[PDB]
């Protein structure tokens, strides 16, 4: 029907009109009765995640008019007594806890001495809502209300405040673990024939869970050593143990995106060891590629430190990608080659100087193709698509094409192609050696040009 | 109309 | 014509003394002077004379302090547990207005005033001017609260309850004895969950037990329904309780008052599953009126 | 202090319990109506298809064929021993069996549809009940292929 949503949004507008009416007259307890009736609309189970999301945003925007009313009132000296206690009288838990959170943040601003306890209270008392959808949206509202007021390092030095960065980390890591629990729990609620609908619904809601990680990166006090010992240790504990491909895939990508590259370089072996422990339906290829892509844009950015010499990227990624592929049961051969492309790409952008690395990828790529007892690989096959795209990168990216011919293992890969692709690829390399003019060729490189002709004609 | 069920006590049984 | 005379009682400490409120039938809220066991009651009986010219022949005037229990709205079941008398005048006449002093020294008031369904316990001053055929009678009501201090022992309530091979839970309330503006701090802990729970709630239940032996009537009233969980938990899941009793203005627990009636409070935990089946456990809690410092 | 933030201490939830699949899974589908027989001894049957993870049931998945009398047989077995106030069946429709109606009688499509939905309504309420899961007649009805 889709009426339910509109009927609800209508009733919200009726009650939020009568709420502000009472707030204009300064009749607070009468306003909180309408606020409660408005919040009653979030108790339903009949809306979809999309519909419910719309209803949430409507009610969230009205709750702000109450939150700002209280904050000003409290800032002007006319603080309402027992308000934290009073809102807990509400019989239904959803209205109660939305109200409690709203009044909670007002207390944190107005009474900095209570900050540690109230935040710790709000995160803990949300355990009352076990229903996945409503629980997620509750714990999301907690996270947005508390955005500005959490402890941090660059703060005003008011020595009656409570709670430090350690409390903020525990606050958000806990709310993270609870929301991820609820979110994974959505996989098993409802009827067994709506498996594809559920995974669609969960996908829509992924941002609610991920905002916790976004919130952890925004804390100034989260330095690299805390990220190593507390934050990533916290996140990776939930990720590997949730045993859920949808969450694992989303969250591991979410880490890469949200935290800086300074943090990624100190935590490479932990992040890649985690990748091997993920569920078999997780696209591990896409996680590793996204990370390498991000570290490449860090290597070429000047007015920044670049990549330290003690962090040997190539030795780490080469050795771990091998270990990650070993952990997979049935990785398509095209994907193994898609990873060799990024290992080249890494070595090209992070170490242009070191050609021997780029050859070592090609040397190991040969070992892969040699180890796999392969039937003749067609040009239409995805393996050939990638091996072509792999070989073209040195040819396309390098300044001087003479340097490509000096690679020992560049040509042996041509063996494995189709007859059509040897002709296509040999033509493509030789055509580029004419499109840019040729200097005198050295002993090793005279050899490689004739080897390219022999694959072209025959 | 509504089915009520008294929860029994559990004696000397650990978890 | 109306009445010949109107009786008015005025306590000596009628300005300074604190008053209290009582919920009666259909939401009405009376307000009377508050007294405590051991306090002296004293004041004045003021007779206002309304028909000047006429005269009022009587065979005595007295004042009584009365505390009594009334059962099932039946006058013949009323039992006075406290009666004190002061004679104010011998048989005589009254032509004009007059006032009389009275003082009851250190009055015993063993029970707290209560208004319920089948039981009322009330204190009052009753002035009686005795006449030949019909007495002029004036009642003047009083509240009496009974105080206590923090109990010697106050153990937490903690228990494992369940439905074998369906639901095992462990609940805990921080005390056995809560004062009237106290807070139930507690938690529910899930050890085994093989049903689909819709929601859980904590209820405060008030029982009014009247009568003796097999002559027993029990009136139940559910004073609070407090949802504490929404949704289906799994094992290892903890649920916090924080239920403020200030929001429900209950009376104290009253146990075998004058061997006639009891009022007892219970915390009834109720889980409800997806097919509306309802699983519960009930635990008594003593409520008490805290002596202010 | 401005706010009473009291709670009892809680034991951290073990991660296998937090994320592992819940142990209350039970759905039963009454579906696919078919006529068995010809002429006078015709009757409708429905496929009672179960899925579960409760340890009291013997098979995690099962599929069996049932008759409206088999539902009536179950309800009579439970009413006698179980002491569970059993929910109602969708109804014995005697006047539909009478001849020369203005519909197809007991084999009317709207009748079978509504009947079918009422059986699913019934069987889920009964099979989810704690005391009813102890009775042998429920497991016999749901998971043995003939009663
Ligand atoms: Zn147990």
């Amino acid at each position: 029907g889709s009426k339910l949503l509109d009927e609800a949004i209508q009733a919200v507008k009726v009650q939020s009109f009568q709420m502000k009416r009472c707030l204009d007259k300064n009749k607070l307890m009468d306003a909180l009765k309408h606020a409660s009736n408005m919040l009653g609309e979030l108790r339903t189970s009949m809306l979809s995640p999309k519909s419910y999301y719309e209803l949430y945003m409507a009610i969230s925007d009205e709750l702000h008019y109450l939150e700002v009313y209280l904050t000003d009132e409290f800032a002007k000296g006319r603080k309402v007594a027992d308000l934290y206690e009073l809102v807990q009288y509400a019989g239904n838990i959803i209205p109660r806890l939305y109200l409690l959170i709203t009044v909670g943040v007002v207390y944190v601003k107005s009474f900095p001495q209570s900050r540690k306890d109230i935040l710790k209270d709000l995160v803990e008392m949300c355990r009352g809502v076990q229903h996945p959808l409503r629980g997620l949206f509750l714990r999301n509202y907690l996270l947005q209300c508390t955005r500005n007021i959490l402890p941090d390092e660059g703060e005003p030095t008011d020595e009656e405040t409570t709670g430090d960065i350690s409390d903020s980390m525990d606050f958000v890591l806990l709310n993270f673990a609870e929301m991820n629990k609820l979110w994974v729990r959505m996989q098993h609620q409802g009827h067994s024939r709506d498996r594809e609908k559920r995974e669609r619904e969960r996908q829509e809601l992924r941002i609610l869970v991920g905002t916790n990680l976004v919130r952890l990166s925004q804390l100034e006090g989260v330095n690299v050593e805390r990220y190593k010992q507390i934050v990533l240790t916290g996140i990776l504990e939930q990720v590997v143990n949730c045993r859920d491909a949808l969450a694992q895939e989303y969250l591991m990508e979410c880490i890469i995106q949200v935290f800086p590259d300074e943090f990624h370089l100190q935590t490479l072996n932990p992040f890649l060891r985690a990748c091997a422990e993920l569920h078999q339906n997780v696209n591990v290829k896409n996680i590793i590629i996204a990370l390498i892509d991000r570290l490449a844009l860090f290597a070429h950015r000047e007015d920044g430190p670049g990549i330290p010499a003690d962090i040997k990227l190539f030795d780490i990624f080469s050795q771990q990608v091998a270990t990650v592929i070993q952990s997979r049961q049935d990785m398509p051969s095209e994907d193994v080659v898609s990873l060799q492309v990024s290992l080249i790409n890494l070595a090209m952008k992070c170490y242009p100087d070191r050609v021997d690395y780029v050859d070592k990828v090609l040397e190991t790529t040969v070992e892969i193709f040699n180890k796999l007892n392969l039937e003749h690989i067609a040009t239409s096959s995805a393996v050939s698509k990638e091996l072509t795209r792999l070989l073209k990168i040195p040819v396309d990216t390098y300044n001087n094409i003479l340097t490509v011919l000096k690679l020992k293992h560049f040509h042996p890969l041509f063996e494995y192609f189709d007859y059509e692709s040897r002709k296509s690829m040999s033509c493509y390399v030789l055509s580029n050696v004419l499109d840019y003019n040729t200097e005198i060729v050295s002993q090793d490189q005279v050899d490689s040009i004739m080897n390219l002709v022999s694959t072209l004609i025959q | 109309q509504p089915e009520l069920y008294l929860m029994n006590t559990m004696s000397h049984h650990h978890h | 014509f109306g009445p010949i005379c109107e009786i008015d009682i005025v306590l000596n400490d009628g300005e300074t003394r604190k008053m209290a409120e009582m919920k009666t039938e259909d939401g009405k809220v009376e307000k009377h002077y508050l007294f405590y066991d051991g306090e002296s009651v004293s004041g004045k009986v003021n007779l206002a004379f309304k028909q000047p010219g006429k005269r009022l022949e009587h065979q005595g005037i007295r004042i009584e302090f009365v505390g009594q229990i009334e059962l099932f709205n039946d006058k013949s079941n009323t039992h006075e547990f406290v009666n004190l008398v002061k004679e104010l005048a011998l048989p005589g006449e009254l032509t004009q207005s007059r006032s009389y002093d009275f003082e009851f020294m250190q009055v015993e008031k063993p029970y707290e005033s209560y208004i319920g369904a089948n039981v009322r316990l009330r204190y009052f001053l009753k002035v009686t001017i005795v006449r030949r055929l019909t007495d002029l009678v004036k009642e003047y009501d009083l509240i009496v609260h009974q105080l206590a201090t923090y109990p010697d022992v106050n153990n937490s309530i903690k228990m494992e309850v369940g439905i074998e091979d369906c639901l095992h839970i462990e609940f805990e309330y921080n005390k056995s004895k809560y004062h009237l503006k106290d807070v139930i701090v507690g938690k529910i802990y899930f050890l085994l969950v093989r049903i689909k729970i819709q929601h859980m709630e904590l209820q405060l239940i008030k029982k009014e037990i009247t009568g003796i032996g097999p002559s027993t009537t029990t009136e139940t009233e559910t004073i609070a329904k407090y949802e504490i969980m929404d949704g289906a938990p799994v094992k290892g899941e903890s649920i916090p309780i924080r239920l403020f009793l200030a929001g429900y203005d209950p009376t104290p627990t009253m146990r075998d008052v004058n061997k006639k009636f009891s009022v007892r409070y219970f915390l009834n935990l109720v889980l409800v599953d997806e097919e509306d089946r309802r699983y519960f456990k009930q635990q008594e809690i003593i409520l008490w009126r805290k002596a202010p410092e | 202090t401005v706010a009473d933030t009291r709670r009892l201490i809680t034991k951290p939830q073990n991660l296998n319990d937090a994320y592992g699949p819940p142990s209350n899974f039970l759905e039963i589908d009454v579906s696919n109506p078919q006529t068995v027989g010809v002429g006078r001894g015709r009757f409708t049957t429905y496929e009672i298809r179960v899925k579960t993870n409760l340890p009291i049931f013997k098979l995690k998945e099962s599929t069996v064929r049932r008759r409206y009398s088999d539902f009536e047989w179950l309800r009579s077995e439970l009413e006698r021993e179980s002491k569970v106030v059993v929910p109602p069946l969708p109804g014995k429709a005697f006047l539909r069996q009478l001849p020369f109606r203005g519909d197809d009688g007991i084999f009317d499509d709207n009748f079978i549809e509504e009947r079918k939905q009422g059986l699913e309504q019934f069987i889920n309420k009964v099979a989810g009940h704690p005391l009813a899961q102890n009775e042998r007649c429920l497991h016999m009805f749901l998971q043995d292929e003939i009663i």
